[PDB]
């Protein structure tokens, strides 16, 4: 595509520069270009890909929430009619968000997931698949909402099955997957009890494995464990 | 909103 | 252009929504569309225009500074050669920034300034002209740098002449113009003494006129006076 | 950087 003429290594280098400059749209475009070279991604490169799109979609989600709240208020009793503009602009932002999600899901399907054989890579990409279907579910209101939710669930579940077989309970990818799948249960699937159970079991199994870790690995795992605890505190 | 990574 | 089919009032409404959602690129595009309808802008509409572009160009300037610093370090003694990528990406961001400045200057020239007869509107637009030429000067390194600096100076000077004749010394537009022209002197024109003199004289003349103001006007003027004081403290 | 508005 647009980045077809730039070297893979140059795209990676520029993604890192874009991150330093907080230019996340550029970062995402560079990493899309790097994926489309067709080679597998290293650990570092996978994290550049995820950081870039997380920041782009994160801004879109925040904007969508603002606009949705204004729209909800416009449709309350006693609200004066202001015309189609709030709905139109919310729809514009929504369409852009859906486009970013479709872009990410497209990269995963063509062909990151199918070439990922190691547990660390495969779980990482399946977590991404679940996350981006979750973002589509957040804005879905139509005939496909159930199918979108089931697509998220299925991706998370495959990732969980691999992670439990192949990774220690303190592995950061495994922990972050569980954190996000727990949020899926609470916020998307209307299953708060499942969310709470998953967060608690994950935390406790990680606690019991901390003794095996170096100082630096301990720091990484305990950071994510604290996010599990934070959600449990929010929900209980 | 709850924490995700 | 792109917004040619949308009502003027709808563009204004959506600019306000975009501001609430912190979608400043969208805000700027809506306000560009509103300007291109050909009617003069109200006070409120002028401030939507300035806020939108200030935020867009502000992000570009911050990114440019990050990339320029990396590039400067790459060209120091003992630095390992990393190829053309840092320069290329700095150039990309620079070109985008220059494009935004050219867009704003184009709106001012076609035809906001020529139709602005009231002091408040004319000074507001001439301040913008000076500011956007100043942003072009920040990145200029070639045969036109002197001409760009002189274009900024000329716009600021016309604005200052009108403001001194037609506005009280506490007027926020007059104060903000003086603040920015003082920064032009310090950072662009290599004239720190002129910068300091202008900030001090502006502050002192405003101080002497505060007694004439309502509580709310006093608040507005004193806020900007504090920025003058902050710059003086930085420079002395 | 100095303050501008
Ligand atoms: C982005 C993400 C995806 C999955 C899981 C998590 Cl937990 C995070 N976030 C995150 C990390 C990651 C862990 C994966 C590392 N990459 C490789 O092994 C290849 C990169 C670092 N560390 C932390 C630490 C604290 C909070 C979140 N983290
Ligand atoms: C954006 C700008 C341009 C010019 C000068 C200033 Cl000082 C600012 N910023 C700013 C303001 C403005 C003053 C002009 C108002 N618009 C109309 O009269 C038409 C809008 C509000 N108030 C303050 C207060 C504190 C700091 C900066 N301000
Ligand atoms: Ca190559
Ligand atoms: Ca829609
Ligand atoms: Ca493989
Ligand atoms: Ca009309
Ligand atoms: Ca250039
Ligand atoms: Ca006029
Ligand atoms: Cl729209
Ligand atoms: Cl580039």
């Amino acid at each position: 595509g647009a980045m077809g003429s730039m070297e893979r290594a140059s795209l990676i280098q520029k993604a890192k520069l874009a991150e330093q400059a907080e230019r996340y749209e550029d970062m995402a475009a560079f990493m899309k270009g790097a994926v489309e070279k067709g080679e597998e991604l290293s650990c570092e490169e996978r994290n550049l890909l995820s950081v870039a799109y997380k920041n782009v979609v994160g801004g879109q989600r925040a904007a969508w929430r603002v606009l949705s709240s204004i729209e909800q208020k416009s449709n309350e009793e006693g609200s004066e009619e202001k015309g189609p503009e709030v709905r139109e602009y919310r729809e514009k932002v929504e369409t852009e968000l859906q486009g970013v999600c479709d872009t990410v899901l497209g990269l995963l399907d063509s062909h990151l997931i199918k070439e990922a054989g190691d547990a660390e890579s495969r779980v990482f990409y399946l977590k991404m698949k679940g996350d981006y279907y979750r973002y589509l579910a957040e804005v879905a209101t139509g005939d496909d909402k159930k199918r979108i939710i089931d697509s998220a669930r299925s991706a998370y579940q495959e990732a969980m099955d691999i992670s439990k077989k192949e990774m220690p309970p303190t592995n950061p990818i495994r922990l972050g997957l569980a954190l996000n799948f727990s949020v899926f249960h609470y916020e998307i699937a209307n299953s708060p009890e499942e969310a709470i159970s998953l967060a608690k079991t994950t935390f406790d199994e990680a606690m019991a494995d901390l003794h095996t870790l170096s100082e630096d690995s301990y720091k990484d795992s305990t950071l994510i464990m604290q996010l599990l605890r934070d959600n449990l505190t929010l929900w209980t | 909103f709850p924490a995700t990574v």
